[PDB]
C-alpha cells in the first residue's frame, strides 16, 4: 500500500495534463496546460496579489494576464513554467505532499535526452519525490490496450506521431510527427463556419467553436460522395444552440474539419497526412515485423475522438496495405486518456517495482540513472 | 437543472405571497390615514377661518 | 415540463418583484401621508388655542 | 472610531450635493449644486453683505443673484465654485471641520486625470482633510446592490451612463454617455404641459413642474397601446392642486416625459436611447461577460425612480438578446441614493482602511498617488 495506493501519474500534454492515482481508472485531474501572468496590478475581491495563475483559472481570467504554454508540440520548452505546472498538480489538483508518492511522468516520443535527465533533476531535487520513472507516451497507449507490438497513432492537441512499438521498444527511426492537432482543427473550423457567414466575435464565441468540434465533428468515410451527399441536402445538417439562443447551423463542415487530418493541404500544410504516415513508418520497419504492425494500429488521443475515424483508417490503409495483410484499426472508447491509463496499470502493478528510479539511485549516480 | 429551477419557483411564489399579502394590509391602513389626513385638514381650515375671522 | 416550470418561474419572480415595487411606494407614500397628517393636528390644535384666546 | 465615524462621504452631482457620515444609511445633506452671486448691493434685514450663497439659500433668493452651476453634466467645469460647494458642506451642512475627518468623494464615468488629481489638491491643500478616496460613481452603485460585475445604467440631473464593470474594474472602453437626464426632462414636461393649454408663468408655477414630474410621471410598457388607451379615456387622467387651488389635469402627458429617454427623438435628439446603449454597451464588451453583464443590469440614479421603467427596459433589452441569454435589470428602491450607499458601505468597511489616501502619502508622492 505504501506506494500501491501511493503512485501518481502525470501525463503533461501540449493542451491538457492528465493526473491521478496510478489504480483509478480515469485521471483524478485533468486542465489546461497553461500558466498566466497578469497584465496589470490589482486583486479579487477577498484575495491578495497573485503573482501567476495555472489551468482554469490562468483560461477564466485570460483577459487580465499573458497566457504562455510550456509545452510545444509535446516537448517542455519552458521550465519556470511547468515547474510552474508540476506544483499546480501536487498541491492543489491532487492536494498530495509529492515527498512520499512515487510519480510516473510521460514524456514525448524523441523527447531529447537532456529534457529526460532534467525533468528527473526536478522531480528529485525540487520536489523531492521518493522515486519516478518517465514512460513514453505511444508505448503507455499501446500497453493499456493489453498489447506490446502494434503501431500508435498519437493524436492530441499540439503534435501528432506514429510510434510504431516492437514487444515494447519504441522504434526511434521509424517514428513520425506531424505537427497539426486538435489545436489547428478547432481554428479550421472557425474559419470554416465564420466562412458560413457566421460571426465568432466575443470570448464566449471562440471557445465555444471547440465543443462544435468535439460534439458535432465527424470523419466520414467516402468524404468524397458526402460532399456530394451534402448538396442534395439530407437531413445531415446539425444545429447547436450557442450560450444564449443564437442556433448556429452546421450541416456539412461538420466533416470538412477531420477531413483535414487525411488531407493537410485544406490548410496550406504541404506534409503528408496521418494514414499515408501510418503507412510510410510502416515501410521504415523491418519486412519481417510489417505484418504484426499492420495488424495493430491502435489509436489513441483527443483527436482521434472524431467518430468513423476508425472506418476511413481501415480503407485508407487497406488500398495502400499489400492484399495479402490484414489490417486492424484498434480505436478504444476511452483513448483520449490511453496513456494515462496504460500508466495506471504499469505503476500500479506487482512488478514495476523493481524499474522505480529512487532517490538511492539518484543520489548516487547522477540524472543519467533515468535516462536509461 | 431542474430540481433547482423548480425549487427557485417554489421559493419565489411563496415570497410573491408574503409580499402581496403585506400590502393589501401597508395600502388599507392608508385609504384610513390619508381619510383621516383629510379629515382633520378640513376641520384646520375652518378653525383657521374662524379665528381670522374672530380676530 | 422545464421550459413550463422555468416560465412559470419567471412569471411568478416578475409578478414578484412588481407588487415589492409597487410596495416600497405605497409604504413610502406612507410616512410621507402619515407624518403630513400628524404634522397638521398640530398646526390644528395650535390655531385652535389661538382662537379661542382672540375669542 | 477614529474614524469609523468620522468618514465622510460626499457625492456630487449635477444637480444634488448628497453628503453625510459613513455608516448611515442615507446622506444627512442633501442640496442644489448652485453658487449664487448677487446681482445688486443690500442686505436681507438683520444679515450682513454676502458675497456668495449656495445650495437652498441660492435657490430661494434666486430673483437677485446670478446662479451657477460648477459640474457640467458630471464634470466639475468650474474649481472656484466647486471649493465653494465644498465649503458649504463640511462647515454649514455636516458642521464637521474636515481637518480631522477622512473624505470619501465620488467622480464621473471617464473623469480625467487631471479632475482626479485637482479635487486632490483641493482637499489635502486647502482643506487639509487627514485622508480621502475618489470612488467612480457606477462603481458604487453596483456594490451596494451587492455585486462585482454588472452594468449600471445610471441617470441623474445632467448626464446618464452606461458603465459596464468587472470584478470591479469598470470598463473604459465600454461606458456610454448620454447628455439627458432629469434636467431636459423636466423642460420638457413644462412644454408638453403648457401645450396641454397651460401657463407656467411665474416662478412658483415653473418649480412645481419638477414636482408634477416626480410624483406623477411613469414609464408604461407598451407606451404604443397606452397612448391608445388614453384616447378611449379611462380613469388614466390625474389632477394635482397646484401652490393655491388651481386644479391642474395630466392624464396622458404623464408618460409621454419619460417615454423621452427610450424616444430622444421627442426632444430633438439625434441620439439613441438607454436601452439600446445599455446594449451597445454591451456589445462592445469581451464576449465571455456578456452574459453576466446581462443577468446584472443595476440602475441608479434620480431620473431611473419612474414606475415601470425596469419593465419597460426588461422587455426593452429581452427582444434585441439572443434568447439563449439571461436578462435582469436590478432596480433598488433606495436608487436615488445606490452612488452614497456604496461609498457609506465601502468607506465605513474594515478593508477598506489600507486604500485612503493619506496626507502621508500626498506630500511625499504628489496629486499622482490617488489618481492609480
Amino acid at each position: 500500500d505504501e506506494d500501491e495506493t501511493t503512485a501518481l501519474v502525470c501525463d503533461n500534454g501540449s493542451g491538457l495534463v492528465k493526473a491521478g492515482f496510478a489504480g483509478d481508472d480515469a485521471p483524478r485531474a485533468v486542465f489546461p496546460s497553461i500558466v498566466g501572468r497578469p497584465r496589470h496590478q490589482g486583486v479579487m475581491v477577498g484575495m491578495g496579489q497573485k503573482d501567476s495563475y495555472v489551468g482554469d483559472e490562468a483560461q477564466s481570467k485570460r483577459g487580465i494576464l499573458t497566457l504562455k504554454y510550456p509545452i510545444e508540440h509535446g516537448i517542455i520548452t519552458n521550465w519556470d513554467d511547468m515547474e510552474k505546472i508540476w506544483h499546480h498538480t501536487f498541491y492543489n489538483e491532487l492536494r498530495v505532499a509529492p515527498e512520499e508518492h512515487p510519480t510516473l511522468l510521460t514524456e514525448a516520443p524523441l523527447n531529447p535526452k537532456a529534457n529526460r535527465e532534467k525533468m528527473t533533476q526536478i522531480m528529485f531535487e525540487t520536489f523531492n519525490v521518493p522515486a519516478m520513472y518517465v514512460a513514453i507516451q505511444a508505448v503507455l497507449s499501446l500497453y493499456a490496450s493489453g498489447r506490446t507490438t502494434g503501431i500508435v497513432l498519437d493524436s492530441g492537441d499540439g503534435v501528432t506521431h506514429n510510434v510504431p512499438i516492437y514487444e515494447g521498444y519504441a522504434l526511434p527511426h521509424a517514428i513520425m510527427r506531424l505537427d497539426l492537432a486538435g489545436r489547428d482543427l478547432t481554428d479550421y473550423l472557425m474559419k470554416i463556419l465564420t466562412e458560413r457567414g457566421y460571426s465568432f466575435v466575443t470570448t464566449a464565441e471562440r471557445e465555444i467553436v471547440r465543443d462544435i468540434k468535439e460534439k458535432l465533428c465527424y470523419v466520414a468515410l467516402d468524404f468524397e460522395n458526402e460532399m456530394a451527399t451534402a448538396a442534395s441536402s439530407s437531413s445531415l445538417e446539425k444545429s447547436y444552440e450557442l450560450p444564449d439562443g443564437q442556433v448556429i447551423t452546421i450541416g456539412n463542415e461538420r466533416f470538412r474539419c477531420p477531413e483535414t487530418l487525411f488531407q493537410p493541404s485544406f490548410i496550406g500544410m504541404e506534409s503528408a497526412g496521418i494514414h499515408e504516415t501510418t503507412y510510410n513508418s510502416i515501410m521504415k520497419c523491418d519486412i519481417d515485423i510489417r505484418k504484426d504492425l499492420y495488424a495493430n494500429n491502435v489509436m489513441s488521443g483527443g483527436t482521434t475522438m472524431y467518430p468513423g475515424i476508425a472506418d476511413r483508417m481501415q480503407k485508407e490503409i487497406t488500398a495502400l496495405a499489400p492484399s495479402t495483410m490484414k489490417i486492424k484499426i484498434i480505436a478504444p472508447p476511452e483513448r483520449k486518456y490511453s496513456v494515462w491509463i496504460g500508466g495506471s496499470i504499469l505503476a500500479s502493478l506487482s512488478t514495476f517495482q523493481q524499474m522505480w528510479i529512487t532517490k538511492q539511485e539518484y543520489d548516487e549516480a547522477g540524472p543519467s540513472i533515468v535516462h536509461r | 437543472d431542474l430540481e433547482r429551477a423548480e425549487e427557485r419557483a417554489e421559493l419565489s411564489e411563496g415570497k410573491c405571497a408574503e409580499l402581496e399579502e403585506e400590502l393589501k394590509t401597508v395600502t388599507n391602513n392608508l385609504k384610513s390615514l390619508e381619510a383621516q389626513a383629510e379629515k382633520y385638514s378640513q376641520k384646520e381650515d375652518k378653525y383657521e377661518e374662524e379665528i381670522k375671522v374672530l380676530s
